[PDB]
């Protein structure tokens, strides 16, 4: 399993909060995730793009933030055509 | 009205046949429904938008490239034509009619788009962005893909995808709900069970299985209780296959698998939406249940449920019937708002051993706002430990006696991970009365000495009052 340096998070404060979170925690804000309002995708500025290891302490900092309902590190899923 | 003149239309046996072994689509066209005003999008490896049989119906408002982050879902051309799949699916839905090219789509006057999202790294975010694209413009999303069909895998939508599904059905289409059409899987050779696939197993997706031309269960077919209905696809080498648009502006007569069945269903559903544009996402599933035809499908497990409908784990409620779908839709009364009754069955963990039976009488949330007297979907959310998962078979019996196989033996699944609040879904008790005794059966189908414990059994009932 390959984890990627992308994190998703639900942020009720909206895009201004998402922007603050990105600069304070060391992310580039990529934007809202599709039509899910208050869900945003981030890319960490220093963490490697692909790794077999999860980045547990990065995730904890993001989800522990009082502006974040939840967060998860993205990873590459095995999906097949049928 | 004149039936299509396209050169390969006669070879589309599943659309028009002399022998009554078809999807009764002609009768829908003759009633005047061709998909006009309906927008469908194929979530796959891209769509050849300039294909001669797609260009006239192509809709950039229903398309996007999630893999490369651009608006153009054009497939990536390779020597081996790896990215032909979404173009083949798009043609089944909305290939242009009466233009001298290849054949026709089921909804040949619909607008068709593509989300390029499989030709790259697929993450939870990728899936959610695809499932939630332009949900007030796209009406129907067709997806053939899912977790590996190896017979070992248990996987479903993660949190973002799960949220996109729910926001889709609750807020999409101006509140009537996005219609997600899904293929049930190709793991038949591995004895895979499509209830172990959380995309097909979801209540938010209209899950479609396949039948061969001669009316049999294809080799690649997966059985499970979450499948809703069936459309034709490939089989043995004497049976014909699906005729559609192919990459590099070509025409194929060899599109196969359940990926060919789901787009045909999305087309039929597009015709049905044209017949009644106010149908909700649950309205559409009700229509499929009532109008699907078991008659021409051969199965070893046809069973009559509590409201008198035949249901199979290979076929759901049988073959889609487009003419009956559009006919029933026109004066259909929108169903009551969805209710959800959550019932905790266990007071303590139960040893499984060789066999476990859990019986429980329920009131289906009597005296509460989510009281249900007419069932739609039903789930058994199970949490259990076990040393050898694939040796388990799990059944759920409703008060009216309908036996749903939630999980069949999977000879290749040697996992010791058990199930972690995994929601096994059945459609087989649709419209039944939910109150009374439900029975859960868990058995070790093997002679080997296996062991485990069921720690949690949440019965979740969806429906109306
Ligand atoms: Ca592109
Ligand atoms: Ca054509
Ligand atoms: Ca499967
Ligand atoms: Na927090
Ligand atoms: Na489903």
């Amino acid at each position: 399993r390959q984890f990627v340096n992308e994190w998703a998070a639900e942020i009720p404060g909206g895009p201004e909060a998402a922007s603050a979170i990105a600069e304070e925690l060391g992310y580039d804000l990529l934007g809202q995730i599709g039509s899910l309002e208050n869900h945003y995708l981030f890319k960490h500025k220093n963490h490697p793009a692909r790794s077999a290891a999860s980045a547990f302490h990065i995730t904890k900092r993001l989800s522990d933030d009082d502006r974040v309902i939840w967060a998860e590190q993205q990873y590459e899923k095995e999906r097949s055509k049928r | 009205y004149q039936e299509p003149t396209d050169p390969k239309f006669p070879q589309q046996w599943y659309l028009s046949g002399v022998t009554q072994r078809d999807l009764n689509v002609k009768a829908a066209w003759a009633q005047g429904y061709t998909g006009h005003g309906i927008v469908v999008s194929i979530l796959d490896d891209g769509i050849e938008k300039n294909h001669p049989d797609l260009a006239g119906n192509y809709d950039p408002g229903a398309s996007f490239d999630v893999n490369d982050q651009d608006p153009d879902p054009q497939p990536r051309y390779t020597q081996m034509n790896d990215n032909r799949h979404g173009t083949r699916c798009a043609g089944e839905v909305a290939a242009v009619a009466n233009n001298g090219v290849c054949g026709v789509g089921v909804a040949y006057n619909a607008r068709i788009g593509g989300v390029r999202m499989l030709d790259g790294e697929v993450t939870d975010a990728v899936e959610a962005r695809s499932l939630g694209l332009n949900p007030n413009h796209i009406h129907i999303y067709s997806a053939s893909w899912g977790p590996e069909d190896d017979g070992k895998t248990v996987d479903g939508p993660a949190r973002l995808a799960e949220e996109a599904f729910f926001r889709g059905v609750s807020q999409g289409r101006g509140g009537l709900g996005s219609i997600f059409v899904w293929a049930s899987g190709n793991g038949g050779r591995e004895h895979d069970s499509c209830n172990c696939d959380g995309y097909t197993n979801s209540i938010y997706t209209l899950s479609i299985s396949s039948a061969t031309q001669f009316g049999n269960v294809p080799w690649y077919s997966e059985a499970c209780s979450s499948t809703l209905a069936t459309t034709y696809s490939s089989g043995n080498q004497n049976e014909k296959q699906i005729v559609t648009t192919d990459l590099r502006q070509k025409c194929t007569e060899s599109h196969t698998g359940t990926s060919a069945s789901a787009p045909l269903a999305a087309g039929i559903i597009a015709l049905t939406l044209e017949a009644n544009k106010n149908l909700t996402w649950r309205d559409m599933q009700h229509l499929v249940v009532q109008t699907s035809k078991p008659a021409h499908l051969n199965a070893n497990d046809w069973a009559t449920n509590g409201v008198g409908r035949k249901v199979s784990h290979s076929y759901g409620y049988g073959l889609l019937d487009a003419g009956a779908m559009v006919a029933l839709a026109q004066n259909w009364t929108t169903v009551a708002p969805q209710r959800k009754c959550i019932i905790d069955i266990l007071t303590e963990p139960k040893d499984i051993g060789k066999r476990l039976e859990v019986r429980k009488t329920v009131t289906a949330c009597l005296g509460e706002p989510n009281h249900i007297t007419r069932l739609e979907h039903a789930q058994a959310r199970l949490t259990l430990s076990y040393n050898r998962r694939g040796d388990l078979a799990i059944h759920l019996v409703s008060p009216m006696g309908t036996r749903s196989t939630l999980l069949a033996a999977r000879p290749h699944d040697y996992s010791a991970d058990g199930f972690n609040d995994w929601a096994f879904m059945t459609t087989h008790s649709w419209d039944e009365d939910p109150s009374g005794e439900w029975v859960l059966e868990i058995e070790n189908t093997s002679e080997a000495n296996n062991y485990g414990t069921l720690t949690k059994f949440t019965l979740v009932l969806y429906g109306t009052a």
